[PDB]
């Protein structure tokens, strides 16, 4: 609404117009800032410069002789654009196995890992403190971003696998999958560290940890690791001939992971564990100095 | 003084409760999933305590009336003293069944508020405008009374309009004022013009002369485009910020003609 | 005995100074306060007046009246309520946290449709925000007329009136500090009025000292009324056009209306609007979300669209008007937000519902989606939930198709029966994707193709991964599969072993350049094209991903798809190529030409080209060649 | 009449419910308020003992502690502070609006120093939003122990001392609702405490089960936990910034944001205004891949009060460009409203920011004397500076300043804007630049050809975002900004060669007008221009509308469809290289034969590749390159 009849010198502020008060007739610095307003939260005050020319607006009340400000709380023109702002965002396709599959031979740099297991397990974290069930959880259903950010997706069956899918999401070789998975019980912390304890240790190899295969013969591989005692050690809810698992002992993990620190393997171990109750919780494993 | 009712909302979407490590794309539609299989869990257990209920209630009630009917027999007091016995047994029983259904009653009391528990559809109504009848009217006619009682209506703010230089504000002022994009606003101000030549005030008459033009040219693509004046006229002020001085030049020269 | 029991006190003289600084942040609301409560008291008089009509003889009008004194500087509000007795004074009025619209309310109980608020007791204290002091002329129907004055110094007093009659209600008088004469500006008072009391049942007039300078009655102010309020089937299409080109101020109406309603714990009326184009400014950031107003018994709470309502639905207009909600004492927040947020699930089922409806409505609906298609595709690249939904408005124009789009349900009843795969292609323009030579074999194929032409597309497609069972598959990247006859595919192996040792050749001369070199079927009038690997970014997402002001470079090694040259071994240049690896494949000419016809492939295949300067620099000798220049 | 006198009244009864149902939307402020008074009472002390160290005599230790009991459903708040008297409970405690903290107000005249937190008198009741009942077990040093009790039911009570040994402060009971058992978790205190009372001049500890193994030692571990550690991070802006050190202050850096790596660069702001307040600026030395994701709210800049946590407003209190810094900003003149959750009368934060925004320049050009780190800076957060640039107007005249490119004499050495222009020649009296999309393109464009052969410097451009800003910076250090992409690119010359061009366009007048004519609604206008030296032709941008790159940009990147500006803004010419072989044949073959076809359409074909060269999309590819396979075709005798 104010009309400029003349400029003012290019400084600090830029272009400063010296423009007319149709009204009154004097003349104000009339300056101006481009602004947004948001945010994804939703359409909703910059605060900062709509409130700047506010302030501004605001001396002019006390007519303070020392305060040239900018001509109005308006935020309008000015001549600067517009060619409006907007932007949009690419979603990160990065899937864990792909990060594998780009990933280097065994000895993936453990520290790396580290910050990814980390990062996982403070997502588990917040999964179990929302009880988010997904014992269906494989590494495919892991992101791994282009910052090396870890994603979590795909809480289990009941919610996954709208589309086209697996003909054997099961009867596939099931080496992420707890044995309590393998046992046919259910999901708990320890089932779903079990199976990205065996992921950790792939990445490590970039290689599958575990391979068998029928529920059975994938624990018969998974003890070749963690070790095997006889029906005195098995949960209640198991599926498969307990006792009918010749007993063997393990296979120091931080000899059979590539990179695998000492602490990690010991993590690991845990995380390997048959007994659910003997292994490691997300916020243990998390808090641990390892990582 | 109490809005403790609403302290307990579930909402499954709700993006102000994330993680930087999960995939909220995902995860919301699990929350719906546990929601929902929440309820149905809730729904099948009051279901059968009901019917458990039900069931020793009629239980009783048949013991009940065969204890009527042993006390009559001749005899059968022997047999009622057992089946009361019985019968006590079944009401405790389905006493117990109500117990539980009051636990489930207090379950319904804790039950988080949701799309579902707080509200139903109490109303819709839809409509498409589409329409108003394909027709015509006179320009002319309207004009006969829109013109003479319209222009002075909104005499000031065409004159307004005729006082203004800076292109966002023409552009802003008719985004306010859009019902004064017309012909008969463009016809005041060449008037105004001549008005304002009458009256030796040249600098405004041009001033108003060039705003004339630009409603002039609103108008001269309005009907080039085949469409009504008021909905594109902010494209005649994006035209004019963003053509090329010689193609600029060019429109005002096509446009003082179509004035 | 070892306890002793207190009542819990209250010391008034700060606990008022608390109301008047700390409990409001802004402080023109003063006028909302004071307005509610004049209302309140025209709904008692009506309520009294429904069990004794002579209550109305003390006036028989309903209203609010503004008179702005500059000359004292100070504000009369004239309020034609029932009045307050001199016990009301000094029992409701001068008492905190009281209020006796809750006693009037008990009185509703027996049955009314009455709707008032004020379960605080507390607003009448806003007045001195502003106001240094307040006087309160009262004469209720069943008393005498008095003056109540107090500027909250911890006491007030009470008076007889003298001079001036009242009927009945109240006058306040607002003797407005004097740093608060810019209350005193009509376009300062009007501003507040239009901010939350738009929707006030009772008039509401300004009387404003103009020609002759008499205080004009400006009966107009508050002439907006409810809609939704009013049975939607007894609201013709004309009111719904009036009342949105009066919400908006859109002298074009809205091309849809619809009325939504809950009811139980939650329970509000509501009017949503579908305008009949975008506003200039649909993606602007600079944008206020604040397209659909929410109000508590008419009442303007705020404009929270940002919960309220999606993004990608941040164009249609309304009104929310809730019957119950948990406001703060500062009735400018509500409290559990959790409350919107499920308002707004009700809302977008709602807007679905209309979307589909204007859907059946062809003709609305293709202007619709031109003006609003985008936002569409919004959605279907946030909403992972709704995304479905949406996907059933989507139309695109396809092969078989002239310039009229269709639905991707309708390109899939148009799908053969050994087609598995909704064929498509992006790009820059449709014309630009008409003449891809990806497309020809297609054609060739009987195959129709979805034409995809604006940059959103990108990230639409990426979520368009199956439609009703059917998967998706792009014409630029590898992995094309058309019907491949057992003849033919004996005749592709024989092919393949022919210009194999020329595919070989070809990548020695481009090992850098080009991932993989290899004939392929999918060409038609090339001798050859660049395809994009199915893992990264196409050449259409490539280039407008690079045009992105604050896009991550780095993050590019993730997303560097590669690339591969096919070829086309029908044409008379690949078989002369054979023909000239079998002369001499150490030909330098030849090699020149393999990176000419890459370079031209690649460039014409929609890939970012390496050095324009020096590919044009080629030509320029060719060029000079063919001019005999050198 | 008679004018009757009355004190304002006030309902208590309703006055209470609103408090607690009406006052406070987030319940989080529980623990805030209680430890808020907790710490009063402790400040209380401290005075008292400055004054006369006897006042220590029943107990020196000043601390809060916190004290879970889920087999209760109630927590316990361990007030060592200077505690209240019977009379404080039933006066202070027991009145709305009542606060002994005013009384400390009034009488520490001596005790400037002592500074309380909130004064209100109310904060208390808050309790009851989460707590069905709060016990007040307290003996001041100037009375015995006593226990305030009450449900906040209209009235309360005090009890006689009950032999629980409290001799200093407080034990406040929180007796808690069923539905707020979550704030008996160890998680959920942690989460509150943390936005809270993170600088608390006192310790906070938490009495906690504590995780163990099983006590069957064979093994074992401690049965409770003392959760010290959430005073860990104390104030630093409080002292002195002369005595401030990095071996402290890197320590707060990585404790105010977890980022195990030192800040970059940093800057302490000390304001004695009417809106005294300190804050410390943080910038960190890598981007976070969050920087441009505006769809997250902003908290890197935050407000305390009094060392209290209120908000977070980043929106309000830094420019969207500087949305990198990270800081405190502690002020203890702030005017909150009742629920100290919002600052009242914004345009203190609007001068707050202002001011912040000078320290934040200021630090800016500090680091720019610092080189090697700069670079590191400016290459962390250069778009967040264009950004500045750009939309900040405010500050230009700094921020341009700060603006480092790479040109074709400095190389791959990046340099100032300053050191351009102390280095132009004294013909040069414009900067030359030229945008693009990499550096090697422009670098070898025909653009900056001749100009090179001038002597002449070329900032090159390569980001859409330099795209952007050279839209805003028109002139620096007094001489403005040229781009060579666009037409009427006036190099100092030697006029007599201007002759020797203009003779050259009376040579080539006649092939200018075929080739316009041949390119008619092609081109705009076909010329000649001495700018080219390698190439025929070139196509260039007009003096107005979108450049190639522009066009590519805000076509690309826009999501708005405005064809509209598109249209106006798509304009182009075509200049000639008069000096070129191919150049001087078509006007031998113009003048040969104008219709000859076949040179059309070499016209036509350097066109397109021309348009090539200069960045422009070719309306149709495909059949630029059908010309090119028929040319091959030719050349194979096919
Ligand atoms: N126009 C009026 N006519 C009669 N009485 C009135 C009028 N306006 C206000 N009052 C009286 O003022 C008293 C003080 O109530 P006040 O409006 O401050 O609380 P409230 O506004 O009803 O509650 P809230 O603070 O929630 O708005 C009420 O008891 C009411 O009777
Ligand atoms: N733990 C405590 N120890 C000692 N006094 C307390 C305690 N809690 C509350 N009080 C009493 O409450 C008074 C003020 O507390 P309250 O928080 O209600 O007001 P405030 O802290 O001054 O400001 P606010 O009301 O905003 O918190 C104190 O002066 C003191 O008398
Ligand atoms: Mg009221
Ligand atoms: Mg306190």
């Amino acid at each position: 609404r104010y009309e400029p009849v003349a400029e003012i010198g290019v400084g600090a502020y830029g272009t400063v117009y010296k423009a007319r008060d149709p009204h009154s007739g004097h003349f104000v610095a009339l300056k101006s800032v481009r602004v947004p307003n948001g945010g994804g939260g939703g359409g909703g005050l910059p605060i900062s410069t709509v409130r700047e020319v506010a302030l501004l607006r605001r001396l002019e009340a006390f007519e303070h002789p020392n305060v040239v400000r900018l001509m109005d709380v308006c935020a309008t023109s000015r001549t600067d654009r517009e060619i409006k702002v907007t932007l949009v965002f690419e979603h990160v396709d990065q899937d864990l196995r792909t990060y594998l599959d780009k990933a280097p031979p065994p000895g993936l740099p453990a520290e790396t890992i580290k910050d990814l297991m980390r990062q996982f397990l403070r997502g588990l974290d917040f999964l179990h403190a929302n009880c988010i069930v997904h014992r269906d959880l494989k590494p495919e259903n892991i992101l791994v971003t282009s910052g090396g950010t870890v994603k979590l997706a795909d809480f289990g069956l009941a919610r996954i696998y709208s589309y086209q899918m697996a003909l054997t999401p099961v009867v596939v070789t099931l080496w992420y999958r707890a044995p309590e998975v393998l046992l046919q019980s259910t999901y708990a912390t320890p089932v779903d560290m079990w199976s990205v304890g065996c992921i950790f240790a792939e990445m490590f190899r970039r290689k599958p940890l575990f391979c068998g295969n029928s529920e059975a013969d994938q624990l018969g591989k998974i003890f070749d690791l963690i070790g095997l005692p006889p029906e005195d050690d098995w949960p209640r809810d198991v599926s498969l001939p307990r006792g009918a698992f010749p007993p063997r002992g393990p296979r120091p993990v931080q000899s059979v992971v590539p990179e695998m620190e000492e602490s990690g393997a010991q993590l690991l171990l845990e995380m390997l564990t048959f007994n659910p109750h003997k292994r490691i919780s997300a916020f243990r494993a998390l808090q641990h100095s390892y990582l | 003084v109490d809005y403790s009712v609403w302290d307990h909302i579930e909402v499954s979407d709700d993006e102000d409760e994330t993680h930087p490590n999960i995939d909220t794309a995902s995860l919301f539609r699990w929350r719906h999933q546990a929601r929902v299989e929440r309820m149905e869990q809730f729904q099948k257990e009051k279901e059968e305590l009901d019917r458990g209920c039900r069931e020793c209630k009629r239980k009783v009630a048949e013991c009940q009336r065969k204890l009527k009917e042993l006390e009559v027999a001749e005899g059968g007091k022997a047999e009622l003293e057992r089946l009361q016995a019985e019968a006590q047994q079944l009401r405790k029983e389905e006493r117990s069944w109500e117990q539980k259904l009051e636990e489930m009653r207090k379950k319904e009391k804790s039950m988080p508020w949701n799309v579902d528990t707080l509200s139903k559809d109490g109303f819709s109504k839809s409509m498409v405008n589409t329409k108003p009848e394909k027709t015509e009217e006179d320009s002319e006619e309207v004009r006969e009374q829109k013109h003479k009682t319209f222009v002075e209506k909104y005499e000031k703010q065409i004159k307004h309009f005729g006082m203004l230089r800076r292109w966002d504000d023409s552009q802003k002022y008719l985004s306010d004022n859009v019902h004064l994009v017309c012909e008969e606003t463009a016809n005041y101000l060449v008037i105004w013009c001549i008005d304002l030549e009458v009256e030796e005030k040249c600098a405004l008459m041009e001033q108003v002369a060039h705003q004339t033009i630009v409603m002039q040219f609103i108008l001269e693509l309005a009907k080039s485009l085949k469409v009504d004046p008021r909905a594109c006229f902010r494209q005649f002020f994006t035209k004019i910020k963003t053509a090329d001085r010689q193609y600029m030049e060019g429109f005002n020269d096509e446009l003082e003609a179509f004035k | 005995e070892e306890v002793e029991t207190f009542a819990f006190q209250a010391e008034i003289a700060q606990l008022m100074s608390l109301i008047i600084n700390t409990f409001y942040s802004n402080k023109e609301i003063f006028l909302r306060e004071l307005i509610s409560n004049a209302s309140d008291a025209l709904d008692k008089i009506r309520y009294e007046s429904l069990t004794d009509p002579s209550k109305l003889d003390s006036g028989k009008e309903l209203k609010i009246d503004i008179i702005p004194n500059p000359q004292e500087r100070t504000l009369t509000l004239v309020d034609t309520g029932i009045g307050m007795t001199k016990a009301d004074l000094i029992n409701n009025l001068g008492t905190i946290a009281k209020s006796g619209t809750k006693a009037f309310m008990e009185a509703l109980q027996a049955g009314a449709d009455i709707s008032m608020i004020g379960q605080f007791g507390v607003g009448f204290y806003s007045a001195y925000l502003v106001a240094e002091k307040v006087v309160v002329i009262t004469k209720h129907n069943d008393d005498e007329q008095y003056a109540w004055e107090s500027s909250a110094g911890g006491s007030f007093t009470v008076r007889a009136d003298h001079g001036e009659p009242i009927g009945r209600g109240t006058k306040v008088i607002l003797h407005l500090k004097e740093d608060q004469t810019e209350y005193l500006e009509e376009r300062r008072v009007k501003e507040v009025v239009k901010k939350h009391s738009q929707f006030i049942g009772y008039p509401i007039t300004l009387y404003l000292e103009k020609e002759k300078e008499k205080y004009i009655d400006q009966e107009e102010l508050n002439k907006t009324k409810p809609i939704w309020t009013r049975n939607p089937d007894d609201i013709t299409q004309e009111e719904y056009g009036e009342f949105y080109k009066s919400l908006t101020n859109d002298w074009e109406d809205h091309l849809a209306v619809k009325h939504f309603s809950v009811e139980g714990q939650l329970e509000f009326r509501a009017l949503l609007f579908i305008p009949r184009r975008a506003p200039f400014d649909l993606f602007e950031n600079k944008k206020k979300k604040n397209n659909i107003k929410l109000y508590v018994r008419r009442v303007f709470i705020m404009d929270s669209c940002d919960e309220l309502i999606p993004e990608y639905l941040n164009f249609i207009r309304g009104v929310v008007d809730s019957e119950d909600l948990p406001l703060n004492i500062s009735r400018e927040m509500l409290q559990q937000s959790k409350i919107l947020k499920v308002i707004r699930k009700n809302i977008v089922k709602k807007c679905l519902e209309l979307f589909s409806e204007l859907a059946e409505d062809k003709e609305n609906y293709k202007k619709f989606y031109e003006a609003f298609s985008k936002n569409l595709k919004l959605g279907i690249h946030e909403d992972s939930t709704n995304r479905r939904r949406l996907s059933e408005l989507l139309r695109y124009h396809t092969s078989q198709s002239g310039d009229e789009m269709t639905s991707l349900s309708e390109y899939v009843s148009r799908m053969k029966e050994t087609q598995k795969s909704i064929y498509y292609i992006t790009g820059e323009s449709k014309e630009q994707v008409a003449n891809s030579a990806f497309v020809e074999r297609v054609r060739k194929r009987g195959f129709e193709v979805v034409y995809m032409t604006e940059p959103i597309d990108e990230y639409c497609v990426q979520q368009l991964k199956e439609f009703d069972g059917k998967s998706l598959v792009s014409v630029t990247k590898e992995g094309l599969e058309l019907p491949e006859d057992e003849e033919e595919k004996k005749k592709m192996e024989e092919s393949k072993a022919k210009f194999e040792n020329l595919c070989k050749l070809m990548k020695e001369i481009l090992d850098k350049k080009v991932e993989k070199v290899t004939i392929s079927n999918r060409l038609v009038s090339s001798p050859c094209c660049i395809v994009t690997s199915t893992y990264g970014w196409t050449a259409n997402m490539e280039r407008i991903m690079k045009a992105q002001a604050l896009r991550d470079n780095s993050t590019m090694g993730y997303m560097m798809a590669k690339k591969h040259l096919e070829i086309n071994p029908d044409h008379p240049i690949v078989e002369t190529l054979r023909q000239k690896a079998e002369a001499d494949k150490n030909d330098k000419a030849v090699k020149d030409l393999v990176v000419l016809l890459f370079e031209t492939a690649l460039l014409s295949s929609g890939f970012s080209l390496e050095d324009p300067q020096t590919h044009s620099n080629r030509i320029y000798r060719m060029i000079k060649l063919g001019l005999g220049i050198d």
